[PDB]
């Protein structure tokens, strides 16, 4: 199915 | 039993030797990490820009005296505004100071000016896994089993110092002149002796304990080795979706399909790190990261022979001389601009 397909960032808080 | 005789006593003695490293990797670990400038912004040409992230960006640059040339993470103080943001990025310079491992990128100079902070490390000219793995599709799996157990050991390496990474993915691998693993990018690292209670990473990688804001361990990095894993043999990774919600909601569902043409080895060895229950996860048991490294799929992996780079690795990054940067994507270009005025000293004063 559909997802990322870049580079991904990460997520510092939440 | 599955081992015979010959077999058991010698991998006996391969793990009281993994220990016995373990134990003076500590001593030399904590000798660094107990006793934390090294140089300044003009002493550089920068470059190129080989990576960009919500805080910063990593350049190609090269150093005026010598013409050697390194990878120089910039981070914008003031856009390291969030409280989580600061003391990750003391985090992230203590760490790379202090530890010591073939696969670790290894740190050259720190300093700070009025505007950034900066951080110098060895160039590893052969780009990212992330976009060789893009270009090609997927990786064999005897491909994937070559990076997996480089990633294994440097896990154990730093789960030993107590050090959780929680930022494994193929953006932040970079392959180097041999092909061998560089893991770069510290920001999430963290010294943990228990449990940690931050909502960070990323969303594809994160264990289901995480998402569910409970305090959680060094057991992250084992459930992400199996996304990383299952990314590498795929292509995609296990839980993929547009919006980060639905992939969280994937994840904590507790229902993994592979592709078929998985092994059967690799489809059991994946069931047990993507495991959501932390009584049943791999690298979480009595027999910690053994569980891992004496898994059939692991069966043909000579793990002093990968600590010791004497296996013959699966891809050469093509590489034109010093300072190539033809592995890498580009990236718009900013100027570096450093004000006249000290920005965010006090909130600065350990890096
Ligand atoms: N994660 C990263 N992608 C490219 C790069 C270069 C140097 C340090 C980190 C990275």
């Amino acid at each position: 199915a559909a997802g990322r397909t870049g580079r991904r960032q990460a997520i510092h808080d939440i | 039993g599955h081992m015979g005789n010959a077999a058991a006593a010698k991998k006996g003695s391969e793990q009281e030797s993994v220990k016995e490293f373990l134990a003076k990797a500590k001593e030399e670990f904590l000798k660094k990490w107990e006793s934390p400038n090294t140089a300044q912004l003009d002493h550089f040409d920068r470059i190129k820009t080989l990576g960009t992230g919500s805080f910063g960006r990593v350049m190609l640059v090269k150093h005026k005296e010598t013409g050697n040339h390194y990878a120089m993470k910039i981070l914008d103080k003031q856009k390291v505004v969030k409280l989580k943001q600061i003391e990750h990025t003391l985090n992230e310079k203590r760490i790379l100071q202090a530890v010591n491992f073939p696969f670790l990128v290894k740190l050259e100079f720190s300093f700070k000016d009025n505007s950034n902070l900066y951080m110098v490390m060895e160039y590893v000219p052969g780009g990212e896994m992330f976009s060789h793995l893009r270009r090609i599709g997927r990786f064999s799996e005897p491909h994937a089993r070559f990076y997996a157990a480089q990633i294994v050991l440097t896990f154990e390496y730093l789960h030993s110092l107590d050090l959780i990474y929680r930022d494994l993915k193929p953006e932040n691998l970079l392959i180097d002149q041999q092909g061998y693993i560089q893991v770069t990018d510290f920001g999430f690292a963290k010294r943990v002796k228990g449990r940690t209670w931050t909502l960070c990473g990323t969303p594809e990688y994160l264990a289901p304990e995480i998402i569910l804001s409970k305090g959680y361990n060094k057991a992250v990095d084992w459930w992400a080795l199996g996304v990383l894993i299952y990314e590498m043999a795929a292509g995609y990774p296990p839980f993929f979706a547009d919006q980060p919600i639905q992939i969280y909601e994937k994840i904590v569902s507790g229902k993994v399909r592979f592709p078929s043409h998985f092994s059967s080895d690799l489809k059991d060895l994946l069931r047990n790190l993507l495991q959501v229950d932390l009584t049943k996860r791999f690298g979480n048991l009595k027999n910690g990261v053994n569980d891992i490294k004496n898994h059939k799929w692991f069966a043909t992996t000579d793990w002093i022979a990968i600590y010791q780079r004497k296996v013959e690795a699966p891809f050469i990054p093509k590489f034109k001389g010093p300072g190539d940067t033809s592995n890498f994507d580009d990236y718009e270009e900013e100027e570096i601009r450093v004000s006249i005025n000290e920005k965010c000293g006090k909130e600065f004063t350990e890096f």
